[PDB]
């Protein structure tokens, strides 16, 4: 009885929404708390200039999007629509970032 | 405090909706149930090869802070030069 | 006396002097001719003229009179000649081009 | 103190010759601070190596021209050099 | 030696090649193609097919970034 | 009977050999047309750089150096012919 | 005055003499540290000795005394760790590492 | 009969004769070395010249080639590589 959108149509709304805007996507505070954790063993007691914690965010996210875009052809090239883990292993392989 | 740091579970910081927005920006209509645990591998691996170059600059100049004028200079090595923080 | 700018001398908006200063201090070569730095300003004058001019059109074509990076990425990704020059960079705060693959559209 | 040098003024002017009304916010002006410094290094790079390659010693007008056609693609190479040749002759006109 | 002396002819006139340089291209063209087919197969096998098709070279050339 | 656009001088069996070396098992019939495109793109660039040095260096002879260098710019260095 | 090469003094074979010149004249900086070329000599030593000792091994696999451009390409690619230093370089007459996807081979 | 061309033909030749006293090296498979050494050399010095340009220091000293070598080389080879210099400089300094 209650109205429901069909599956998939809500996504297309976002694809036209998030591709329009230009703010960040990953939650800020955890993403910094990751960079300290991962950087913890390269050196002791590192202090990131807070200008350069976002500078990763605007430089790693413009890399994931450069990935999800690029698998999306491959999942399309395999007659499918959904991306699957088997897709990325290809996608990083042509570039040369895993092999 | 003067000791300890955030060194556990942060890789779970990228929650399921958090990546979902990213995939939406790329233009993926339908997302699989298993992609999440895979990029969290990919995302961390890339971050290693940027900080590890980023830190190596700071250690050389005897600093104890990573400055954006260096994360830019680490990134420039890997092709992904990053306008808008320095030059 | 009555010194005048070499930038004005050649009618170049960009600084002729500073560029000639980075052609020594950068150790790009031991000696720099009197002709090169003038040329490198003008190209930079031309090259930053077309990235800006095209951006200015798009922002006005989004009713905003001040250029913001989202207005600045559209002038390089949509301009086919420049896109081959900024093919590696990732402009901060840049947004991405609106693009949905045809297969992605609904059945109708 | 802390005098840091950049191209914040020159870019803003060359905007005015092409658009006298449009203002440019600082973020989209930090980029053009980065963008020029990028292209300047990139062009000077192959500017040097030809001087090295041919065993010459000096960058001059010429070893810049044969650097532009390599780096800038498409007809930009044909537009820019025209904005270069007229630049030196005007310069040597008032030399 | 009769293919490149033709493409180069359009960029400038009367080009006398040096006999070693023609070999230098001749290694790269093979080196460029061989790698492309190797990655081409990866797209083909990813399609569950086993034969390559011209719609896979064009896919495998946009992933690398040469397409633009 | 050789007077034609020499791009067909890269004959179809030659194309087949490469794909074998590339580990390709079954080659479609249409690949023989698009490959002559790709190779026509690639040499369009590398010679474009190659002549520029030579035209610069007052040399009417494109030499082995002035193609090792041109390959270096594309990020595909070519060991062996000089340096 | 009796002369001995710096190459002897640092226990090195690559020419700390010659490598020193290519820094001074290679336009990499105005002034080059006296201890700079020597350190550059050894780091080449470990980066020339590493390939060949892998390359000579592939010579035995072919039972050939002479070491061949085929072997270097064979030696430089199997070693996963040395691969990432030369990911985008192609060696003349190198051939390809023999590999075939498991699917192309028949199931029985 | 003049204009001495310069190469690393002789130097790659020696260091062959110490990890393989028997092996003989082809002519072309030594042109590769005469290019691969000039390759890594330039990718190092030309990368040191960035560090003595960013840090405003107008010289290249052992530290600079001791991080550049730690940067370019992938992972494990960094550990052995800097070892070859450090003992080299010390031995050089122990009889400088």
């Amino acid at each position: 009885k209650p109205h429901r959108y069909r599956p998939g149509t809500v996504a297309l709304r976002e694809i036209r929404r998030y591709q329009k805007s230009t703010e960040l996507l990953i939650r800020k505070l955890p993403f910094q708390r990751l960079v300290r954790e991962i950087a913890q063993d390269f050196k002791t007691d590192l202090r990131f200039q807070s200008s350069a914690v976002m500078a990763l965010q605007e430089a790693s996210e413009a890399y994931l999007v450069a990935l999800f875009e690029d698998t999306n052809l491959c999942a399309i090239h395999a007659k499918r629509v959904t991306i699957m883990p088997k897709d990325i292993q290809l996608a990083r392989r042509i570039r040369g970032e895993r092999a | 405090k003067r000791h300890r740091k955030v060194l556990r579970d942060n890789i779970q910081g990228i929650t399921k909706p958090a990546i979902r927005r990213l995939a939406r920006r790329g233009g993926v209509k339908r997302i699989s149930g298993l992609i999440y645990e895979e990029t969290r591998g990919v995302l961390k691996v890339f971050l290693e090869n940027v900080i590890r170059d980023a830190v190596t600059y700071t250690e050389h100049a005897k600093r104890k802070t990573v400055t954006a004028m260096d994360v830019v200079y680490a990134l420039k090595r890997q092709g992904r030069t990053l306008y808008g923080f320095g030059g | 006396a009555k010194a005048k700018t070499r930038s004005s001398r050649a009618g170049l908006q960009f600084p002729v002097g500073r560029v000639h200063r980075l052609l020594r201090k950068g150790n790009y070569a031991e000696r720099v001719g009197a002709g090169a730095p003038v040329y490198l300003a003008a190209v930079l004058e031309y090259l930053t003229a077309e990235i800006l001019e095209l951006a200015g059109n798009a922002a006005r074509d989004n009713k905003k009179t001040r250029i913001i990076p989202r207005h600045l990425q559209l002038a390089v990704r949509n301009d086919e000649e420049l896109n081959k020059l900024l093919g590696r960079v990732t402009i901060a705060q840049g947004g991405v081009l609106p693009n949905i693959q045809s297969v992605l559209l609904p059945k109708c | 103190k802390t005098r840091k040098e950049s191209y914040a003024i020159y870019v803003y002017k060359v905007l005015k010759q092409v658009h006298p009304d449009t203002g440019i916010s600082s973020k989209a002006m930090s980029i053009m601070n980065s963008f020029v410094n990028d292209v300047f290094e990139r062009i000077a790079g192959e500017a040097s190596r030809l001087a090295h390659y041919n065993k010459r010693s000096t960058i001059t007008s010429r070893e810049i021209q044969t650097a532009v056609r390599l780096l800038l693609p498409g007809e930009l190479a044909k537009h820019a050099v025209s904005e270069g040749t007229k630049a030196v002759t005007k310069y040597t006109s008032a030399k």
